[PDB]
C-alpha cells in the first residue's frame, strides 16, 4: 500500500496569515491527491483534487501543488471559518489511504470568558444526586482554571470539566465544569461558588449562590 | 441537492455484525460509485471500499475483506455496508461517500475521479458489551444584560446525544459541550446558549434532546427559577 | 454526406453558455479533423472510450457548442454543481458522451473586455439536463415585482465575462462543445472510419 | 448564529484613503447585498451606497459618489468600502448591514448589521487611567481616562464580570484638544474591603490596554 | 432625492399610552421597499418592521406599522422601558435611499441625585494637573446646577460636564462635572466643595473635602 505522511501534526497561526500543509507519498502516486476539510462533529469535506484543482464553492484562497510524492496545501490568507482537520487522500492505486491529519488552529487576541453558575435542578435533587455547573464562555487562549467552593472549602476529584473546539467565528473556547454531590452533603451546605483565573482576568473571578435563595 | 443520508447510531456487543444503510436523493442513483469510510474517535480516516451502484460488484480493503459486504437497492436508492465480527476498534463513525464519474482519455484509457465530493452525516457504531440507556434531562436555569440556560443531558449509554434549541430556530450563542465519561460509565453534557435578559420574560427556551440508541426525544422548558 | 465538425470547432464565434449552441448526422465521425485544433485536456468522455468511437455507430451526435472561463471547465460534467452547472448547462447524470474544452484566450478575448459572451447569475430553480433558459426577467431580492427596473433588490439575471488577454487562466476564455451520442431504436447515421 | 463583523477604528490624518472591511459568517454571502450608510455622533443617519456582493454592481448615493470606491471579495466574503479625500467634517461612525439570505430566498429586510466603527480625521495619545477612590450603604468609585486623542476607550469592570451600576460618561473634548471621560460604578460600601474593583479601559488607536485598581484611599 | 419628512422632531410621553410616529414620503413610495429601525445610544439600528406592515422576527407584537404610498406610520401600543430610542424611516424604492430625521422618545418622576465628591489622585499630581471630580448619579429631570468652591470661592471656566443618556431601567439620567486646576494652585487651597441643585433637592447638596485630610 502506498503510505501517506501529513506534516506538521498541528500549528497555531493568525487570522490572515499564510498556512503550508505538507504531504510526502512513499511511492510516486502522479497527482492523483486529495485535499479534504474536516469541521469538528462534520463529514471531510473536499476542497482540493487532483492535486491542484479547487472545488466548486471553494475560495480562491485555498491552492494546492505537487506532483511525484511531495505535494502542499496552502492557505494564503487565514480565516476563522477555516479551523478543522485536514487530510491528503491519494486514489493512485487501491486501498485507497489517507494522511494522519494536521489540526489547524487560529491565534487570536486575549479574551476574557464569561463566568455563569448553575445551581442543580429540583428534578434532579429528587433523584438524590445534586449537578452544580460553571460555566466559562468566550475565551481566548484554551487555558483556564477553575476552583470549586463549598463553604468555602476548596473541592477536588468530584468535577469533570469539557472544552469546545475553537469557535468557527470569534475563534474563542468553551469550558463547563460539572460538580457532582450526594443530595446529602448538597442540603448539607450553604454557599456553592467557582471561582476562575484566566490571562484575560486581572482578579480571579468568582460566581456562587446560596441554597433556596 | 445531492442528499446522502444514513441510519441512526447502534451499539453491538463484540463479535455481532451491525449494517448501515445510506439513502441518496437529488440525484440519479445507478449512475455513481460508492465509497465507505470510516473514523474512529479522534483518529484519521480509513476507507473501507467501494460499491457499484449500478450492478452491485464491489472492491473491499485487505484488511476488510471477509469481514465487510457493500450490498445496493436501485428502487429505494440506497447503499448499504455490513460489518461483522465486530471488535472495539470497529467502534468509528461511518461515512458515505460520492465521488463523481469515472471518464476515458485520448488514449483510451479509463480515468479515475475518485475526490469525494458529497458525503453522508455518518453513522455512530459502538462496539461494547455495556447496555443502553436513556439520558435524563434537567433545566439549567438563568438566574438589559445577558443571560445564560440550558440543559443537562446525563447518564446516558452510547453516545451520541443532539441538542437544539427552539426545533433549531435559536442557533446563535449556542455551546454544546462534548460528552463527559461519567466514573458510573455514563456520559453526561451540557448544552448551553445565551440570550438577552430582556427576552427571559418574553421568549420561550425549549431544548430539543434525542438520544437515537434509546428511542429518547425530550423537549424541555428552560424557564427562570421562581 | 459527411461529419462537418469544423462548423462546430472552426466556427468564428461561439454562442454564451446561457445560450449555447447546438448542432446535429449521416455521415462518418472522422474525429481526426479536430485535431487541426489541436488537443487539449480532460476529453473526460463518460461512459464511451473514444477510441472505440472509429468502430461505433449512433443514431444521432449532438454538438452542444459554448465559451465559459478557465475555473468552470470543471462543472461541465455530470453531477456538478456551481454558477454554470446550475443556471447555464447541465448535463445529465447519465451522460454517455464528451466533452472537448480549451483556451481560446487568443479567440475570445480583446484589449477592451469581449463582453459579448454572457452567462445567467440569477435563477429561482435549477437547471434540468440540456434545458436552455435565454430568459430576461429581473430577479428581485426578495418577492417584489421589479416591473423591469434594474436596481436596489432587483438584478439583472444575465452578466458578462468581459475577458481580457491580461487575466489570469482561471478567469481566462475557454471554448466548449459537449458531444452526446445519442441511440435510439433506429437505424444508425453517424459511423466510425471503420464501421 | 448569523452576523457580520467588520474591523476596528481607524483614524487618519486628513487627505488620506481610508478603507473599511465587513466580513460576514453564517450565512450565503454571495445571495445577498451590503449596504453602507454613516451616522456623525449626535445627528441622523446618511446612506452611502450599496452593493451587490453576487454582481458585483455598486450604487453610491449622489452626494459620495466620486469619493467612495465600494467593491466585494467573494473569496473572504468581504465587503470594502474606500473614502479619498477625507475631509475634517467626515468623521463619523460607519455601519454595513445586510439582509438574511440563504442560498434559495432572501429575507426582504435589511436583517444584520455591522458592529458600527468610528472613523476620525492631529496626531494620536494614549490615555491616562487615574482612580476615583470611594470614601451598609452605597459607596461611588471609578476611573478618569483622561487626555487622549481620539475617541472611543471602551472602559469594562472586573473584565466585564461588573454591568450593574455602571455609567460610562460620554467623553468631553478639552481645551487641548483631547478627549477625557470618566467611568464609575456604585457598589454597596460592605465590599470595598472584600471585592477588587478593576477598571479595564482599551484604546485601540494607541494600542493602549489597562487595568487599574480602584481602592480606598489609606 | 427623495426627501423623508420626519415629524415630530421631538416626542415625550410617559411609558404606556398609545404611540404614533409618522414617515412622510416627498412623492408616492411602493409600500414594499420600506423599512423602520430602532437606534438605541451608542448602539448598531436594528430592524423592526420591513413592507410598512409586516413585522420582522423577534420583535412583540406591540410594534404595528400601518403603510400607505405616501404616509407611513408606526404604532406602540404598550411603550417599555426599553423601547425608547431612536427610529428612523428608510425607502428602498429610488436611490438615494435616504433616511429619516428621526423622532426621539422620552419621558419619569422627580428623583433627587445621589452626589459624590473624588480628590485628584497621587498619581495625577505627579503629573502636575489635579482634576476634581464631582458625579450626580440616578436623577430626573435632566436640568440640574453644579458649581464648583474652592476655599468658598466659586469657580467658572475651569468645569466641563458630560451627561449619560436615560437609563434604559430606571429613566434617569447621571452627570460628571470635572474641575480641573495646576498642581500649585491645587496645593495653594484646602477646601473643595461641589453644590448641586435640582427639581429633587429642597435645599442645594454641598459635598466638600479637605485636602490632605
Amino acid at each position: 500500500d502506498i503510505q501517506l505522511t501529513q506534516s506538521p501534526s498541528s500549528l497555531s497561526a493568525s487570522v490572515g496569515d499564510r498556512v503550508t500543509i505538507t504531504c510526502q507519498a512513499s511511492q510516486d502516486i502522479s497527482n492523483y491527491l486529495n485535499w479534504y476539510q474536516q469541521r469538528p462533529g462534520k463529514a471531510p469535506k473536499l476542497l482540493i483534487y487532483d492535486a491542484s484543482n479547487l472545488e466548486t464553492g471553494v475560495p480562491s484562497r485555498f491552492s494546492g501543488s505537487g506532483s511525484g510524492t511531495d505535494f502542499t496545501f496552502t492557505i494564503s490568507s487565514l480565516q476563522p471559518e477555516d479551523i478543522a482537520t485536514y487530510y491528503c487522500q491519494q486514489y493512485d492505486n487501491p486501498p485507497l489511504t489517507f494522511g494522519g491529519g494536521t489540526k489547524l488552529e487560529i491565534k487570536r487576541t486575549v479574551a476574557a470568558p464569561s463566568v455563569f453558575i448553575f445551581p442543580p435542578s429540583d428534578e434532579q435533587l429528587k433523584s438524590g444526586t445534586a449537578s452544580v455547573v460553571c460555566l466559562l464562555n468566550n475565551f481566548y487562549p484554551r487555558e483556564a482554571k477553575v476552583q470549586w467552593k463549598v463553604d468555602n472549602a476548596l473541592q477536588s476529584g468530584n468535577s469533570q470539566e469539557s472544552v469546545t473546539e475553537q469557535d468557527s467565528k470569534d475563534s474563542t473556547y468553551s469550558l463547563s465544569s460539572t460538580l457532582t454531590l450526594s443530595k446529602a452533603d448538597y442540603e448539607k451546605h450553604k454557599v456553592y461558588a467557582c471561582e476562575v483565573t484566566h490571562q484575560g482576568l486581572s482578579s480571579p473571578v468568582t460566581k456562587s449562590f446560596n441554597r433556596g435563595e | 441537492q445531492v442528499q446522502l443520508v444514513q441510519s441512526g447510531a447502534e451499539v453491538k456487543k463484540p463479535g455481532a455484525s451491525v449494517k448501515v444503510s445510506c439513502k441518496a436523493s437529488g440525484y440519479t442513483f445507478t449512475s455513481y460509485y460508492m465509497h465507505w469510510v470510516r473514523q474512529a474517535p479522534g483518529q484519521g480516516l480509513e476507507w473501507m471500499g467501494i460499491i457499484n451502484s449500478s450492478g452491485g460488484s464491489t472492491s473491499y480493503a485487505q484488511k476488510f475483506q471477509g469481514r465487510v459486504t457493500m450490498t445496493r437497492d436501485t428502487s429505494t436508492s440506497t447503499v448499504y455496508m455490513e460489518l461483522s465480527s465486530l471488535r472495539s476498534e470497529d467502534t468509528a463513525v461511518y461515512y458515505c461517500a460520492r465521488p463523481p464519474r469515472n471518464y476515458y482519455d485520448r488514449s483510451g484509457y479509463y480515468q479515475r475521479a475518485e475526490y469525494f465530493q458529497h458525503w453522508g452525516q455518518g453513522t455512530l457504531v459502538t462496539v461494547s458489551s455495556a447496555s443502553t440507556k436513556g439520558p435524563s434531562v434537567f433545566p439549567l436555569a438563568p438566574s438589559g444584560g445577558t443571560a445564560a440556560l440550558g440543559c443537562l443531558v446525563k447518564d446516558y449509554f452510547p453516545e451520541p446525544v443532539t441538542v437544539s434549541w427552539n426545533s433549531g430556530a435559536l442557533t446563535s450563542g449556542v455551546h454544546t459541550f462534548p460528552a463527559v465519561l461519567q466514573s458510573s460509565g455514563l456520559y453526561s453534557l451540557s448544552s448551553v446558549v445565551t440570550v438577552p435578559s430582556s427576552s427571559l420574560g418574553t421568549q420561550t427556551y425549549i431544548c430539543n434532546v434525542n438520544h437515537k440508541p434509546s428511542n429518547t426525544k425530550v423537549d424541555k422548558r428552560v424557564e427562570p427559577k421562581s | 454526406n459527411l461529419c462537418p465538425f469544423h462548423e462546430v470547432f472552426n466556427a468564428t464565434t461561439f454562442a454564451s453558455v446561457y445560450a449555447w449552441n447546438r448542432k446535429r448526422s449521416n455521415c462518418v465521425a472522422d474525429y481526426s479533423v479536430i485535431y487541426n485544433f489541436a488537443p487539449f485536456f480532460a476529453f473526460k468522455c463518460y461512459g464511451v472510450s473514444p477510441t472505440k468511437l472509429n468502430d461505433l455507430c449512433f443514431t444521432n451526435v449532438y454538438a452542444d457548442s459554448f465559451v465559459i472561463r478557465g475555473n468552470e471547465v470543471s462543472q461541465i460534467a455530470p453531477g456538478q454543481t456551481g454558477n454554470i452547472a446550475d443556471y447555464n448547462y447541465k448535463l445529465p447524470d447519465d451522460f454517455t458522451g464528451c466533452v472537448i474544452a480549451w483556451n481560446s484566450n487568443k479567440l475570445d478575448s480583446t484589449p477592451s473586455g469581449n463582453y459579448n459572451y454572457r452567462y445567467r447569475l440569477f435563477r429561482k430553480s435549477k437547471l434540468k439536463p440540456f434545458e436552455r433558459d435565454i430568459s430576461t426577467e429581473i430577479y428581485q431580492a426578495g418577492n417584489k415585482p421589479c416591473n423591469g427596473v434594474a436596481g436596489p433588490n432587483c438584478y439583472s439575471p444575465l452578466q458578462s465575462y468581459g475577458f481580457r488577454p491580461t487575466y489570469g487562466v482561471g478567469h481566462q476564455p475557454y471554448r466548449v462543445v459537449v458531444l452526446s451520442f445519442e441511440l435510439l431504436h433506429a437505424p444508425a447515421t453517424v459511423c466510425g472510419p471503420k464501421k
